[PDB]
């Protein structure tokens, strides 16, 4: 009976989260953010250039 | 009990996803995205120039490697002898400066 | 674990060390950061403001 | 972990600017000199030529 009550609260919170996730995905797309422009992607690209200079020397 | 545990698992996953997307919006502002683009373009131009130089050098080295191990032995000997001459000349120059 | 990695990237911003030979105003970014760190440290020493 | 790091960026304005320094480096050199110069002048150092 306690769990059934708690389950109702959880369903309401889940609906709230789904709404904030859409709003955030829309803000990232408007800023022109693509995958290759990420820190991780760009670091990865710099690490590839150093490796290539070492091979050329 | 089975329904309750399912609802709890789904709610935790959605919280985690929301917080991830909020952090990404804070990290990649339009100004920063523009800079990240400039850095990419410079890095990409470097990767392209170095890939071309590596390819040309590898092509020339392949022509000498074709003259066999015996030639490599000769080259090693020549190189050793040039290095000793260079060392002896260097030693003679250093003894003249000391005549007080 | 993936979300933790994203949080880490946001905090460290690793993309700032990717072009070391680039000079602007006769100095590299690192040099500029260093200048900044020395200046911030001098300001913090003057302004008794013990960090 | 997220709550602690956000709080850290809201309290320390100098750290926020530090994190923006590389942006100034690639977009506006004059601004970079200005921002770093303002912080150095405030620190009185009598340079001898």
């Amino acid at each position: 009976e306690i769990r059934s009550q708690n389950m109702k609260k959880l369903k309401d919170k889940s609906e709230e989260y789904k709404y904030k996730i859409h709003a955030a995905k829309d803000q990232l797309s408007s800023a022109g953010m693509e995958e290759p422009l990420t820190h991780r992607s760009l670091v990865s690209l710099s690490e590839t250039l150093t490796e290539l200079k070492a091979q050329s020397m | 009990n089975a329904e309750y545990l399912e609802a709890k698992s789904n709610a935790l996953f959605l919280k985690l996803r929301m917080e991830e997307l909020q952090v990404l919006t804070d990290c990649y502002t339009p100004e920063k995205v523009l800079v990240h683009r400039q850095i990419r373009d410079t890095l990409e131009a470097g990767v392209k120039k170095e890939k071309q130089e590596l390819s040309t050098s590898r092509q020339i080295l392949s022509s000498y490697e074709f003259l066999g191990p015996e030639f490599e032995g000769l080259v090693q000997e020549y190189t050793r002898l040039k290095d000793k001459i260079k060392d002896n000349r260097w030693m003679l120059q250093e003894l003249s400066k000391s005549l007080p | 674990k993936e979300v933790q990695a994203t949080v880490m990237d946001w905090w460290e911003q690793p993309v700032q060390l990717c072009l070391p030979s680039e000079e602007r105003g006769g100095l590299t970014l690192r040099q500029w950061r260093e200048r900044w760190t020395v200046a911030v440290t001098a300001l913090q020493r003057a302004t008794g403001s013990r960090s | 972990d997220l709550q602690l790091k956000r709080k850290m960026l809201e309290s320390n304005k100098l750290q926020q600017i530090e994190k923006q320094l590389y942006v100034y480096f690639f977009q506006n050199e004059e601004q970079l000199k200005s921002i770093v110069g303002k912080l150095e002048a405030q620190t009185g150092g009598g340079s001898s030529a």
